[PDB]
DNA sequence: GCCCAGCTTTCCCAGCTAATAAACTAAAAAC
DNA sequence: GTTTTTAGTTTATTGGGC
C-alpha cells in the first residue's frame, strides 16, 4: 500500500559547476527538487517512503561497506527532521557542508551503487508496491572508460527491470548535450529533455513523485451489451488544511475514538435497528426507517451510461458546477476498452462533440448530468506531459443549480474610456500558469509546524502571493488611473 | 419574500377524454399541480396559495351572485399549503361534469388575490391556469381583466395538453402535439392565450405558454415565484488607487436538501430519548480510556505529531485584511483552461446598484478584455475570517446586461501531474478503419442537436440544464406517500421522472443499428487474471 | 465599542429571522 | 481491513458606517 521512492544523486565534480550562468549548479537543483517532494508529500498526508543516496561520494555509509556510496537516509516517511537535514546541502553554502561531510568527486561503479538502492527497498518492514530510483546526474557516460563497470552497470541494471524495480533518469545539463543514447538508453525503464532550470526538473520530477490513483473504476456503458471499463481522476483537488488529532496530554500519543448511541432512560446501547429516522413538517412527522432514506436516493447503478453526443458550442463556460474529473480507459478490467475509447476520442474530436452522460459515484446516489469533453495529449518543449490524452469529465448543473437575477438598464461605456482601459490593462499584463500561486493558509499551517517540531527560533512567515503588488502597479500604470478616472468619476463622486 | 399564488384548474368534462394510452389532461395537469404544491409544503415557503377549479358541477365562488361564474369552485382560499390540500389534489378532487368559461375562471382567481392578499405583503402575486381550452367563453372581459392583471401587478402563466412550439412519454423529450390535432375552438382559445401573454408580457408571453408534459420537466412553475439572489458588496481593486463598486451575485450554486432525518427512538419517536456519548482510549493495544481533562490537539507532519493548541493555532494562524476582489493582473484567456475551475461556485459581477459611475467603469474593464481576447486573475475573500482565493473573472457580454464572471483557480497545491500513456500514438490499442467509421456512424445517429427551423440555429434536443434535479420531487413524492399512507411501503419512481432522464425517443432509435455495428466490431471482455 | 431593518398565523412591547463558509462527522469504495 | 473522498451535518463567525 506503500509506494517506494529513492532519490539518488551524482556527486562527482561536474554536479557542482555550474556551467557558468545565473542557474544553480546540477546538484543544488537535486537537492532543492528532492526537498520539494519531500514538502509536497507532507501537505497531502501522502504515505510513501522517501530515500536519499549520494555517489561518488569520498565517504560510504551502506550495509555492504561499498565505496563511495552514501545512503544519507534510509526509506521512510519524510519528517521535520529529514527535511532539515536535505536543507543543510542547499545554495553554495549546502555545497561546502556537503563536501566537507562526504566529500564528492570520488570513483564509483553504478552496479554497487545500484546494488545498494534495491537493498534499501528490501529493508523496508511495510509492505510495497512500487519500487522505483530516481537518478540525478549529469554524466551521460559513467563508465566510457572501464567496460568492467560499465559492463556490470548494464546488468544490473536489467536485473533491476526483471526484479520489478524502475530506474527513472533525471539528466542534467552538460556542454553539448546530454546523450542518452550513449548509455541510459539500456538503464531507464519520447523521454523528457535534459533539465537547465529547477522548474524543469522539479516538473519533471513532480510528474513522478506520485503514481496514478483513480478516484473509482467504473463503466461506461453505450448501452446494456456494450461496456467498457473506465478511470477517474482528479487531476485538481483541493488541498484542505489537514484536521486535528486528539492526543493523551501526558505522553502526546494519539488517541482513539468511540462514539455510541444509548437509550436516555435505560442507558442500553442502540443498535441501528433501535432508532427510526424522523422529519418534522409543520405539526405533523414522518417516519422512515435508515435503510428507506437510503433507498429514495437510488436511481441507476453506478456508472456512466451514454446520452448521446453534444457538439461543444452548446456547452457553457459559464455553467461551471464544481471541479471536473478525467477519464481514461481502464484495460485491466474490460479488455479492449482502450481501442473503442481511442476511437470515441478520436472521433469526438473530428466533430468536435461531446459524449453527454448519467453519472452515478457510486451506490444509493441520485443522478447527475456530465459531458465527457474530448482532450487531446499535449507535450511542451521539455516532452513534458502538459495534456494527458482523454476525456474531461466535466458536470453539468440541473435546473435547480442556476440562479436567476434581476437586470437593470445596460449601461456602456464610450470608446474613449474602453481604450482608457485598454491601455491599462496591458500595462498589467503578465503569463498565468496553473501553479504560480500557493496557498497562502496551507503554507503558513506547516511553517508552523516546522517552528514546533523542530523548535526553531521562529515560525517562518509564508509570503502571500495572492497579495497585488500596489506599489509596482502604481508605478507601472503612471497617470493612466487619473486618465481613466476623469474620463469616468464626476469630480462629485 | 413572500407570494400570493393561485392555481386555476380546469375539470371539466373534456379534461378526461382518455386517449387510448395517453393520460387525460385532468390527470397531468393533476401531477404539474402536485409537483408544485410539495414543493411548496416541503420547502417551508411562506407562499400562499388557493385553489380554483371549474367545470365542476357545483357552484361556490364569492361572484356566482346573479347566476354568473357558475361552475367555478375556490376549493382552497387563500392560506399557506399543507397536507390536506396535497391530499385533497391526490384523493378528493374528481373530475367534472360542466365546462365552465376559462376567462371567467381568471377573473374569480384574480378575485381571491384581490380580496384576500389584503393587509398581508405579499412581493409577488401570480396565477397560473391548467386548462385544454376546449369550450366556448366570452371575449367581452379582455380589456378589464388585462388593466386589473397590470395595474394590480399580477403575472399569469398557462398550462395547456399541447405544446406552443408517436408514442408518447409524459414529461419525455420529443413530442409535439401538431397544433393542427386540436379542434377549432382549441385554435380560438389559444389566440386569445397568446394576445393576453404579448399584452402582459410581449414577445417573450409566448414562453409562458407550456403542456403539462414539458412542465414536468422544468421549473417553470416556481419561476415567477422565485427567491431572488442576496448580493455581495465589495470593490475592484486594480492598484490601490483605482476602485470600482460591484455587487455579486451567485449565478451556479448546487441546490441541496434543506431538511435533516432527526435519529429518533423507534418507539416513542422522539428525539430526547437519544443520546450519544464519544469516548477516548489509546489507539494502541491495551485500549485505556481517558478523560477529556487529559486530551490535547495536535497535527501530523509526515510521521511527526506536534501538540498545537487551538489558542497557540488562533495566533500563529494566517489572517488576512479582509473582503476583497483585487486584479492581480491580466492574461490571454488562452492561458486559463476550463479544466482548471475550481470551487463549487459561479460568480456574476456587476456594478453596484444604480451606481452609473461604476458601472460605465466596469464596461470599460469588459469590453477592454473582450476586445484584447483577456481576462483578470484575481484575489477573492468573502471576508475578514474566508480563506483567499485566487481566480479568474471573465468578459460575460450580453444584449440584456454585461458582467464579469468569477471562478476560482487552483492552488499549485491542489494539482495531479499524473503522467498518463499517449493514445494518438498507440501501439497496442489504435482503431482500425472500419471500426473508426462505426463509431463515426454512432455519434452522428446519436447526435442530441439539430439545425432546425433552418436559421443556421442548432437546436438543443436535450438540454440537461433546465431539468430539475431528479432527488428532489423523488424524495417529496416519497415523504408524502409515507404521510398518506404510513403502513404501505414506498412507491417506486415515476416514470415521468425516467422519462425526463433519458433522452429523445428519436435518438435512442436511431442508435440501435450503430450500435449493433459496434459491438461485433469492438471485442470487449472481463479479464480474469490480474 | 453599538446596533442598524422589517414584517407579522409571536405581538408592533417585541421577536427573530440570515448568508455562508470553515469545521467536522459519517459511510463508501479504492487499495 | 485501512485510507482517501464526499455527502450530510453543525454551528459560529461574519458586514459596515458612525
Amino acid at each position: 500500500g506503500r509506494d517506494s521512492l529513492i532519490f539518488l544523486v551524482d556527486a562527482s565534480k561536474a554536479m557542482f559547476e555550474s556551467q557558468s550562468e545565473d542557474e544553480l549548479t546540477p546538484f543544488d537543483m537535486s537537492i532543492q527538487c528532492i526537498q520539494s517532494v519531500y514538502i509536497s508529500k507532507i501537505i497531502s498526508s501522502d504515505r510513501d517512503l522517501l530515500a536519499v543516496v549520494f555517489y561518488g561520494t569520498e565517504k560510504d555509509k551502506n550495509s555492504v561497506n561499498f565505496k563511495n556510496i552514501y545512503v544519507l537516509q534510509e526509506l521512510d516517511n519524510p519528517g521535520a527532521k529529514r527535511i532539515l537535514e536535505l536543507d543543510q546541502f542547499k545554495g553554495q553554502q549546502g555545497q561546502k557542508r556537503f563536501q566537507d561531510m562526504m566529500g564528492h568527486g570520488s570513483d564509483y561503479s553504478l552496479s554497487e551503487v545500484l546494488w545498494v538502492c534495491a537493498n534499501l527497498f528490501s529493508d523496508v518492514q511495510f509492505k510495497m508496491s512500487h519500487k522505483r530510483i530516481m537518478l540525478f546526474t549529469n554524466e551521460d557516460n559513467p563508465h566510457g572508460n572501464d567496460s568492467a563497470k560499465a559492463s556490470r552497470a548494464r546488468t544490473k541494471a536489467g536485473d533491476l527491470r526483471d526484479t520489478g524495480i524502475f530506474l527513472d533518469l533525471m539528466h542534467l545539463k552538460k556542454p553539448g548535450g546530454f546523450d542518452i543514447s550513449l548509455f541510459y538508453r539500456d538503464i531507464i525503464s519520447v523521454h523528457f529533455e535534459e533539465s537547465s532550470k529547477l522548474e524543469d526538473l522539479l516538473r519533471k520530477v513532480r510528474a513522478k513523485e506520485t503514481r496514478k490513483r483513480a478516484l473509482s473504476r467504473l463503466k461506461l456503458k453505450l448501452n446494456k451489451d456494450i461496456v467498457i471499463s473506465v478511470g477517474i481522476y482528479n487531476l485538481v483537488q483541493k488541498a484542505l488544511k489537514p484536521p486535528p488529532i486528539k492526543l493523551y496530554r501526558e505522553t502526546n500519543e494519539p488517541v482513539k475514538t468511540k462514539t455510541r448511541t444509548f437509550n436516555t432512560s435505560t442507558g442500553g446501547l442502540l443498535l441501528p435497528s433501535d432508532t427510526k429516522r424522523s422529519q418534522i413538517y409543520g405539526s405533523r412527522q414522518i417516519i422512515l426507517e435508515k435503510e428507506e432514506t437510503e433507498e429514495l436516493k437510488r436511481f441507476d447503478d453506478p456508472g456512466l451510461m451514454l446520452m448521446g453526443f453534444k457538439p461543444l458550442v452548446l456547452l457553457k463556460k459559464h455553467h461551471y458546477l464544481r471541479p471536473s474529473l478525467f477519464v481514461y480507459p481502464e484495460e485491466s478490467l474490460v479488455i479492449g476498452s482502450s481501442t473503442l475509447f481511442s476511437a470515441l476520442l478520436i472521433k469526438c474530436l473530428e466533430k468536435e462533440v461531446a459524449a453527454l452522460c448519467r453519472y452515478t459515484p457510486r451506490r444509493n446516489i441520485p443522478p447527475y448530468f456530465v459531458a465527457l469533453v474530448p482532450q487531446e495529449e499535449e507535450l511542451d518543449d521539455q516532452k513534458i506531459q502538459v495534456t494527458p490524452p482523454g476525456f474531461q469529465l466535466v458536470f453539468l448543473p440541473f435546473a435547480d443549480d442556476k440562479r436567476k437575477m434581476p437586470f437593470t438598464e445596460k449601461i456602456m461605456a464610450t470608446p474613449e474610456q474602453v481604450g482608457k482601459m485598454k491601455a491599462i490593462v496591458e500595462k498589467l499584463r503578465f503569463t498565468y500558469r496553473s501553479d504560480s500561486f500557493e496557498n497562502p493558509v496551507l503554507q503558513q499551517h506547516f511553517r508552523n509546524l516546522e517552528a514546533l517540531a523542530l523548535d526553531l527560533m521562529e515560525p517562518e512567515q509564508a509570503v502571500d502571493l495572492t497579495l497585488p503588488k500596489v506599489e509596482a502597479m502604481n508605478k507601472r500604470l503612471g497617470s493612466l488611473v487619473d486618465e481613466f478616472k476623469e474620463l469616468v468619476y464626476p469630480p462629485d463622486y | 419574500n413572500k407570494a400570493a399564488v393561485v392555481l386555476c384548474m380546469d375539470v371539466g368534462f373534456t379534461m378526461s377524454n382518455s386517449i387510448p394510452g395517453i393520460e387525460s389532461p385532468f390527470e397531468q395537469a393533476k401531477k404539474v399541480i402536485t409537483m408544485f404544491v410539495q414543493r411548496q409544503v416541503f420547502a417551508e415557503n411562506k407562499d400562499e396559495i388557493a385553489l380554483v377549479l371549474f367545470g365542476t358541477d357545483g357552484t361556490d365562488n364569492p361572484l356566482s351572485g346573479g347566476d354568473q361564474y357558475q361552475n367555478i369552485t375556490v376549493h382552497r382560499h387563500l392560506m399557506l399549503p399543507d397536507f390536506d390540500l396535497l391530499e385533497d389534489i391526490e384523493s378528493k378532487i374528481q373530475p367534472g361534469s360542466q365546462q365552465a368559461d376559462f376567462l371567467d375562471a381568471l377573473i374569480v382567481s384574480m378575485d381571491v388575490i384581490q380580496h384576500e392578499t389584503i393587509g398581508k405583503k405579499f412581493e409577488k402575486r401570480h396565477i397560473e391556469i391548467f386548462t385544454d381550452l376546449s369550450s366556448r367563453f366570452s371575449k367581452s372581459q379582455l380589456d378589464i381583466i388585462i388593466h386589473s392583471l397590470k395595474k394590480c401587478d399580477i403575472s399569469l402563466q398557462f398550462f395547456l395538453p399541447f405544446s406552443l412550439g408517436g408514442p408518447f412519454r409524459l414529461g419525455g423529450h420529443g413530442p409535439s402535439f401538431p397544433l393542427k390535432g386540436i379542434t377549432e375552438q382549441q385554435k380560438e382559445g389559444l389566440e386569445i392565450v397568446k394576445m393576453v401573454m404579448i399584452s402582459l408580457e410581449g414577445e417573450d408571453g409566448l414562453d409562458e405558454i407550456y403542456s403539462f408534459s414539458e412542465s414536468l420537466r422544468k421549473l417553470c412553475v416556481f419561476k415567477k415565484i422565485e427567491r431572488h439572489s442576496i448580493h455581495w458588496p465589495c470593490r475592484l481593486t486594480i492598484g490601490s488607487n483605482l476602485s470600482i463598486r460591484i455587487a455579486a451575485y451567485k449565478s451556479i450554486l448546487q441546490e441541496r436538501v434543506k431538511k435533516t432525518w432527526t435519529v429518533v427512538d423507534a418507539k416513542t419517536l422522539k428525539k430526547e430519548d437519544i443520546q450519544k456519548e464519544t469516548v477516548y482510549c489509546l489507539n494502541d493495544d491495551d485500549e485505556t480510556e481517558v478523560l477529556k481533562e487529559d486530551i490535547i490537539q495536535g497535527f501530523r507532519y509526515g510521521s511527526d505529531i506536534v501538540p498545537f493548541s487551538k489558542v497557540d493555532e488562533e495566533q500563529m494562524k494566517y489572517k488576512s485584511e479582509g473582503k476583497c476582489f483585487s486584479v492581480l493582473g491580466f492574461c490571454k484567456s488562452s492561458q486559463v483552461q476550463r479544466r482548471f475551475f475550481m470551487g463549487n461556485q459561479v460568480l456574476k459581477v456587476f456594478a453596484a446598484r444604480d451606481d452609473e459611475a461604476a458601472a460605465v467603469a466596469l464596461s470599460s474593464l469588459i469590453h477592454a478584455l473582450d476586445d484584447l481576447d483577456m481576462v483578470a486573475i484575481v484575489r477573492y475573500a468573502y471576508d475578514k475570517r474566508a480563506n483567499p482565493q485566487v481566480g479568474v473573472a471573465f468578459p460575460h457580454i450580453k444584449h440584456n446586461y454585461e458582467c464579469l464572471v468569477y471562478v476560482q483557480l487552483p492552488f499549485m497545491e491542489d494539482l495531479r501531474q499524473y503522467m498518463f500513456s499517449s493514445l494518438k500514438n498507440s501501439k497496442k490499442y489504435a482503431p482500425t478503419e472500419a471500426q473508426l467509421n462505426a463509431v463515426d456512424a454512432l455519434i452522428d445517429s446519436m447526435s442530441l442537436a439539430k439545425k432546425d427551423e433552418k436559421t443556421d440555429t442548432l437546436e438543443d434536443l436535450f438540454p440537461t440544464t433546465k431539468i430539475p434535479n431528479p432527488r428532489f420531487q423523488r424524495l417529496f413524492q416519497c415523504l408524502l406517500h409515507r404521510a398518506l399512507h404510513p403502513r404501505e411501503p414506498l412507491p417506486p419512481i415515476q416514470q415521468h421522472i425516467w422519462n425526463m432522464l433519458n433522452p429523445p425517443a428519436e435518438v435512442t432509435t436511431k442508435s440501435q443499428i450503430p450500435l449493433s455495428k459496434i459491438k461485433t466490431l469492438f471485442p470487449l471482455i472481463e479479464a480474469k487474471k490480474k
